[PDB]
């Protein structure tokens, strides 16, 4: 059996336009473990995004944190793009500072 | 002494 | 408070792409203290060394043995990829005494076998896991696992906690606020935030007129911030004008007392 990822996109610190922060994409609840995650800035892949070491919850579902430095602005749009065997096409979740 | 546990083949 | 040391091990076969990858990550509570990855150019990462590295290397070979045996126990072809996961370790109380041990496994996301709380006997999920069970009974494996869990595990956990007492034994309370977003003329979302807390365990609920609103609350999974701390929120949709009937309740080990919050 297979379990589709849960996706949350959010900042490390509360967002303040013009101030340097970290953009996070937290993928969780998935099985099996192969997964492809990109962070996007105005639709384009951010390079050199880091991630945590593969681990899992006590219900055996995997989780990873993907993260990069970013300085938010009013204009720039951020998002997380995830592919997994359970997904017929990549899922895109937009960064909303209220979520 | 070691902090890692030895495993056994299933 | 109470504490745990736990390893989360994943081994994944990949026919045509080399031997199965083995990754082992060790935690004290919600803090990673070690990683070993068989695909790493540099194996082990760290936030005597020799003896621990040798055990991880041998564990790599052991999980590959396991994967080969499991494929046979289920009559599976050599074409597919499969996953073996393991959790092991110990829980202690505030005084350092053993609460309980753990040593269990899942195959392709399904529970397979577990050491019972007695640390002496096994629970097998199916006729395949019964083979493992009989094998481990014949070799007195439970005795070896018990010795690690009651001895080495608890002793290392106590030493790490003491050496790392300024972080591992410090609970950081959540920073809390409530936000308000109209969705229509008739209704608004109230969202109760908890930021900056450690450890990850938290309870965040909404009440209406003092009644829990479990069915009408959207509760996101607790999420890492990347600076050791965690975040969570809980949201409810409320009729316009009725916001003050709703309270957010927050429980966390770092708080001197539980919080009751309202919009403004």
């Amino acid at each position: 059996i297979q379990r589709t990822p849960k996706i949350q996109v959010y900042s490390r610190h509360p967002a303040e336009n013009g101030k340097s922060n970290f953009l996070n994409c937290y993928v969780s609840g998935f099985h099996p473990s192969d997964i492809e995650v990109d962070l996007l800035k105005n639709g384009e892949r951010i390079e050199k995004v880091e991630h945590s070491d593969l681990s899992f919850s006590k219900d055996w579902s995997f989780y990873l944190l993907y993260y990069t430095e970013f300085t938010p602005t009013e204009k720039d749009e951020y998002a997380c793009r995830v592919n997994h065997v359970t997904l017929s096409q990549p899922k895109i979740v937009k960064w909303d500072r209220d979520m | 002494r070691a902090f890692v546990g030895k495993k056994y083949c299933l | 408070g109470s504490h745990s040391m736990r390893y989360f091990d994943t081994a994944m076969s990949r026919p045509g792409r080399g031997e199965p990858r083995f990754i082992s990550v060790g935690y004290v509570d919600d803090t990673q203290f070690v990683r070993f990855d068989s695909d790493a150019a540099s194996p082990r990462e760290e936030p005597y060394w020799d003896r621990n590295t040798q055990i991880f290397k041998t564990n790599t070979q052991t999980d590959r043995c396991s994967l080969r045996n499991l494929r046979g126990y289920y009559n599976q072809s050599e074409a597919g990829s499969h996953t073996l996961q393991s959790m092991y370790g110990c829980d202690v109380g505030p005084d350092g005494r053993l609460l309980r041990g753990h040593n269990q496994y899942a195959y392709d996301g399904k529970d397979y076998i577990a050491l019972n709380e007695d640390l002496r006997s096994w629970t097998a999920a199916d006729t395949a896991a019964q083979i493992t069970q009989r094998k481990w009974e014949a070799a007195r494996v439970a005795e070896q696992d018990r010795a690690y869990l009651e001895g080495t595990c608890v002793e290392w956990l106590r030493r790490y906690l003491e050496n790392g007492k300024d972080t591992l034994e410090r609970a950081d309370p959540p920073k809390t606020h409530v936000t308000h977003h109209p969705i229509s003329d008739h209704e608004a979302t109230l969202r109760c935030w908890a930021l900056g807390f450690y450890p990850a365990e938290i309870t965040l609920t909404w009440q209406r007129d003092g009644e829990d609103q479990t069915q009408d609350t959207e509760l996101v999974e607790t999420r890492p911030a990347g600076d050791r701390t965690f975040q969570k929120w809980a949201a409810v949709v409320v009729p316009s004008g009725e916001e003050q009937r709703y309270t957010c309740h927050v429980q966390h080990e770092g708080l001197p007392k539980p919080l009751t919050l309202r919009w403004e």
